[PDB]
This record gives structure tokens, C-alpha cells and sequence, in this order.
């Protein structure tokens, strides 16, 4: 997923754009993954329980 | 020593004696008249919203058009009255002629849209009041900068 | 060629010159201050040298001062409405610089035409070149250019001493087609090198990253560029030489 | 018999608007987009 | 003359290879 | 088909084993050219 | 009171009559050319 960001290939972001522009872009992406990861963990942790 | 931004946004502050001003006071009118006449025209073409106000609109423009027309017609003759330069004088007249022609040909055509604008049947007339206005807007200003130029070009004639 | 170039067209019609086989750097550019405003969207300048290239396209035309801002994504305005529409994605660079020592004829540069009327505010990159009277309003306007209807296109008449708000600019716009296919216009490198079985960062034109590279036991389609993992990561690539 | 060997596309098709068509020879594809003025009904040779 | 186009028409979405994976 | 000012064409070649039918089989379709031509398409005809 | 009424004053002595909340129903006015002008300013004939 791309979470609004222009590509899930964060390297493209690390490659195409400039870091000042990247921060805003990379910020959107990391949010969603970080959002997803914890969702998986809670999913795990209850399932573990 | 004049605070004037000629057509197409060019600002010119003369450095001469009075007779340039007494040749460019009409320019200090016409250029004053020019944008002010046009400053509504840029407004009307996109603010037009009401059926009857088109009659007021197309009457206002043609009315406001000719306030430029006479001034731009006479912006040059007062400029070419002190004509040490035939080029500036002729260019004063040519620019005065053509632009005022543009300011006194289209002005009656502006009345032509004021014809149906009286009723202002909101079907398509407000659409067509929009149409020529920009066509008017673009055409007038360009003729008027070169108008606003040749007049000071004529004011530059007896500028020293 | 097209920059130190001779003669440029209108805005409603232009010259998409597809370019191939090139090794473009664009660092010959973005250092020549002779570029007035240089704002880029998909890529940032000084970075468009690395791997992002498959048959880009160019765009040359001319316009006066203020009009440059209108050319960005969105940016609604007459030239962007009936004359030149820019899509909302992957837009690359936009070169603007002054066209005044080649333009602005004495009595006016009368030869730059913008579509004054057109239904259907332009679709992306649409070229409506035909000049038929607008047929505006419930009316016959049939070769007559008469009431409520007149020539769809108008000039500007820039003067050699014209105003800066309308001093005319020569504007270049570059589209960028990304990663779909064999690349064509790369940035200087080559590394002349290729090694297997070793952790090495890689730039096989289609991605960056680090891994271990083996001659793969899987068959591809000839036209076909390269695979991808279910993880949406690069399963494998075809070395453009090997 | 390669009896069908080309296409047509466009909006007005007779130079009133930009048009598109393609022709397939025996061995080498031939295409163009132009200001076409079509025949009202296509055919080809032998 | 009208026939039933049963299932023909599926065409490659793009030029990115994938392997034995549903998508 | 045309999207965003392009044009795309696809091909395939399986044998023919029918007279008055259309095969009830399936094979994939593969890209030919991503034709980048700025035209509107609404009418189209073939060439025999 | 202004159309079906009987008597009117002069023109310079135009009698003011403000009408507050009720339904106007200009349709009986619209579907009637009993007038000379029916001329409208700022708002068109029947759209009001
Ligand atoms: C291919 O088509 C072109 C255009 O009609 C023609 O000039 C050429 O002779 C053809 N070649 C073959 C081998 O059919």
C-alpha cells in the first residue's frame, strides 16, 4: 500500500525526491506501516492470549 | 516626474519640463482612464451573475469604454501639439487613431450586446455578454499600451 | 538542441519531441541560471540523474510573464483551461526562462495563439488544433464568425519594451514515464562491472538496493522487464547487457 | 488469407478532425495518424 | 449475427513479471 | 484502448479449428506498443 | 388592494403599502397580461 504516498518503494522516495520533500512524503508512508504493524501485533497478541 | 504605469504594467516617470506633462496630462487622464475603464471590464466578464444587470453591464462598459476613447484620442493630440518629432506626432496620432478606433468601434459593438441585455433572458445572453468582454478586454489593453506609449513617445518629443 | 533553439510554437499546439538513446544528465541544467523558474514534481533537481527514465517527452511553447505559475498541477487558468492542461501526477520538470531576445516584435509579437473559446476544459495533454468558430449560444455560426461567435484564438502582441508582467517566457515541460519498460535515457555510471554471490548494492536501472545476484533458473518473456515479489519487492531483474 | 489487414479510428475521419488508421502489408506493419480523408468504404489490392 | 464471447479477452495488465502468485 | 492520451495494442496466435463458432478456450493477451498519440477515438473501422 | 381595488391617489402622493408574511402567488399575476410593462429589474419576470 501507498497510504497516499506516491509509491511503496520507499527507495524511489529515497531516490527521486529530495530529503526536504521526502520527509513529508516519507512521513505519510511510515505512518501507515507503523499503523499496520501494531495492528498485526494486537492481532497476534490477542491470538497469543 | 509622473507616477504612471502604462498599459501592460510598465511604469514610467518622466524627466523633462512641464510641457511634457501638459502634453501627458491627457495621458495622465487616458492612462488613468484606461485601466480604470478596463478595471471594471476585467471585473464584469467574470462577475456577471444577474439577468437585468447585463443591461447595466454592457451599457457601463461602452460608457466606460469611451471615457478611455476620448481621453486616449486626446492623450496624443495634446502630446503631438508640442511635436518636435513627426514620428512621435504620427505615432501619437496612429496610436490615438487605432486604439480610439478600437475604443470607438467596439464601444458601439458593446452597445450591440446592451441591446438584448435590457431584457437579459438568462438562457444564453449572460453567456454572450461574457463572450466579447474578454475579447474586448484583451484587444483593448494591447492597443492601449502602444497608445499609452506613443503618447509619452510624443511627450518625449518636446521633453528637452 | 531544443533549448538553444530556433523557433517555438503556440500553447494550444506544441511539439512533443520524444527523445531516445540519450544519456541525459540535466546537470548541464539546473546550474545554468539562464533558467528562470525550475520547479519539479516527480523528481527533485540534481537527483534526476539516477535511474528514473523510460521514453520521456518534451514540450516547447511560449507565453508571457505571470502565466508560468498557471502551468503547475491544477492551477486553473485560461492557458490551463482551453490551451494546455497538465495532469495531476508524475509531472517532471518545468523550465521557464525569458523569451525576449527572440520575441516581442516591435509592433507586437502577434503570432502566439491561445484558444479563447472551447467547450470541455482541456483533457490531459489534449491537442485540439482545429480552428472552428465557437458556435456560442443558440445560434447558427457556420463559417460566419458572426454574432456571439468569433475566431477561437487570439494573440498577445508582445513589444520589445513590453512589461515584465507580460514579458514573454519560453517554457519547457518534461513528462516522465517510469519503470514500465526497457529504459532509454540513463545518467552517467556503467560501473563496467557485474558480480554475483556477493552482497553489493545494485542499481539495475529498474530499482536500487542491496542483495545477492544469481543467474536465475526461471524463464521470462522476451519483452518482459522483470519480476516482483508477492511482497511488492523486486523478485529479479534482467541485466540490460547480460 | 490475411483478408482483414488494417484498422481505422478517429472522430470525424475526413480531415475535419485528427484521424487514425493502420494498414497491414504482407510483412511490415504500417501505421500513421494524420489529417486523414477516408474513402467512405475501405478495401485493398491483391 | 451474434455469438457468445465466452471468456476471451484477458490481457496482460502491465509489464511486470510475477511468479505463480494469484493477483 | 486509450487512456491518458496513449494507445495500447495486444496480440496472440492460437490455431483455428472452427467454421461457424468461436473457440471456448482461453489464452492471455500480451502488449504490443504503448502508442503515445494525442487523439480522441470514438469511431473506428477495419480494412479488408 | 393595488390591482382589484377601486380608488387611487395621484402619482406624487403614491400610497405606501407594505405587505408582510403571506403567500404572494404571482402566478395569477403572471398568467395575466392586464399590465403594460410587467417589467422586472434585478430579478426576472417570473423567477421571483
Ligand atoms: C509494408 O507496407 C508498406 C506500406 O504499405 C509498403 O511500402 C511495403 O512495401 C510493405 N512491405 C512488405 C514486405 O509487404
Amino acid at each position: 500500500s501507498n497510504f497516499g504516498a506516491i509509491s511503496s518503494v520507499l527507495n524511489d522516495i529515497l531516490s527521486r525526491l529530495d530529503p526536504p520533500e521526502a520527509e513529508v512524503q516519507i512521513d505519510r508512508l511510515i505512518t501507515g506501516r507503523l499503523q499496520s504493524l501494531q495492528t498485526y501485533v494486537t492481532q497476534q497478541l490477542i491470538r497469543a492470549a | 516626474s509622473a507616477e504612471i504605469d502604462l498599459g501592460k504594467g510598465d511604469f514610467r516617470e518622466i524627466r523633462a519640463s512641464e510641457d511634457a506633462r501638459e502634453a501627458a496630462e491627457a495621458l495622465a487622464e487616458a492612462a488613468r482612464a484606461m485601466k480604470e475603464a478596463l478595471e471594471i471590464i476585467r471585473e464584469i466578464a467574470e462577475k456577471l451573475r444577474d439577468s437585468s444587470r447585463a443591461s447595466e453591464a454592457a451599457k457601463r462598459i461602452a460608457k466606460a469604454i469611451r471615457k478611455a476613447a476620448d481621453a486616449i484620442a486626446e492623450a496624443a493630440k495634446i502630446a503631438a501639439r508640442a511635436a518636435k518629432d513627426g514620428d512621435a506626432a504620427r505615432n501619437a496620432e496612429n496610436a490615438a487613431r487605432k486604439a480610439k478606433e478600437f475604443a470607438e468601434e467596439q464601444a458601439k459593438l458593446a452597445d450591440m450586446y446592451a441591446e438584448l441585455a435590457k431584457n437579459g433572458d438568462k438562457s444564453s445572453v449572460l453567456e454572450q455578454l461574457k463572450t466579447f468582454a474578454d475579447k474586448a478586454f484583451h484587444e483593448m489593453e494591447d492597443r492601449f499600451y502602444q497608445a499609452a506609449l506613443a503618447v509619452f513617445e510624443a511627450a518625449e518629443a518636446a521633453a528637452g | 538542441e531544443v533549448f538553444n533553439a530556433t523557433r517555438f510554437a503556440s500553447v494550444y499546439a506544441w511539439n512533443r519531441k520524444r527523445i531516445s538513446n540519450c544519456v541525459a544528465d540535466y546537470s548541464v541544467l539546473y546550474n545554468s541560471a539562464s533558467f528562470s523558474t525550475f520547479k519539479c514534481y516527480g523528481v527533485s533537481p540534481t537527483k534526476l540523474n539516477d535511474l528514473c527514465f523510460t521514453n520521456v517527452y518534451a514540450d516547447s511553447f511560449v507565453i508571457r510573464g505571470d502565466e508560468v505559475r498557471q502551468i503547475a498541477p491544477g492551477q486553473t487558468g485560461k492557458i490551463a483551461d482551453y490551451n494546455y492542461k497538465l495532469p495531476d501526477d508524475f509531472t517532471g520538470c518545468v523550465i521557464a526562462w525569458n523569451s525576449n531576445n527572440l520575441d516581442s516584435k516591435v509592433g507586437g509579437n502577434y503570432n502566439y495563439l491561445y484558444r479563447l473559446f472551447r467547450k470541455s476544459n482541456l483533457k490531459p495533454f489534449e491537442r485540439d488544433i482545429s480552428t472552428e468558430i465557437y458556435q456560442a449560444g443558440s445560434t447558427p455560426c457556420n463559417g460566419v464568425e458572426g454574432f456571439n461567435c468569433y475566431f477561437p484564438l487570439q494573440s498577445y502582441g508582445f513589444q520589445p519594451t513590453n512589461g515584465v508582467g507580460y514579458q514573454p517566457y519560453r517554457v519547457v515541460v518534461l513528462s516522465f514515464e517510469l519503470l514500465h519498460a526497457p529504459a532509454t535515457v540513463c545518467g552517467p555510471k556503467k560501473s563496467t562491472n557485474l558480480v554475483k554471490n556477493k552482497c553489493v548494492n545494485f542499481n539495475f536501472n529498474g530499482l536500487t538496493g542491496t542483495g545477492v545476484l544469481t543467474e536465475s533458473n526461471k524463464k521470462f518473456l522476451p519483452f518482459q522487464q522483470f519480476g516482483r515479489d508477492i511482497a511488492d519487492t523486486t523478485d529479479a531483474v534482467r541485466d540490460p547487457q547480460t | 488469407s490475411n483478408i482483414i489487414r488494417g484498422w481505422i479510428f478517429g472522430t470525424t475521419l475526413d480531415s475535419k478532425t485528427q484521424s487514425l488508421l493502420i494498414v497491414n502489408n504482407a510483412t511490415n506493419v504500417v501505421i500513421k495518424v494524420c489529417e486523414f480523408q477516408f474513402c467512405n468504404d475501405p478495401f485493398l489490392g491483391v | 449475427a451474434y455469438t457468445n464471447s465466452f471468456t476471451r479477452g484477458v490481457y496482460y495488465p502491465d509489464k511486470v513479471f510475477r511468479s505463480s502468485v494469484l493477483h | 484502448k486509450n487512456i491518458d492520451g496513449y494507445f495500447k495494442i495486444y496480440s496472440k496466435h492460437t490455431p483455428i479449428n472452427l467454421v461457424r463458432d468461436l473457440p471456448q478456450g482461453f489464452s492471455a493477451l500480451e502488449p504490443l506498443v504503448d502508442l503515445p498519440i494525442g487523439i480522441n477515438i470514438t469511431r473506428f473501422q477495419t480494412l479488408l
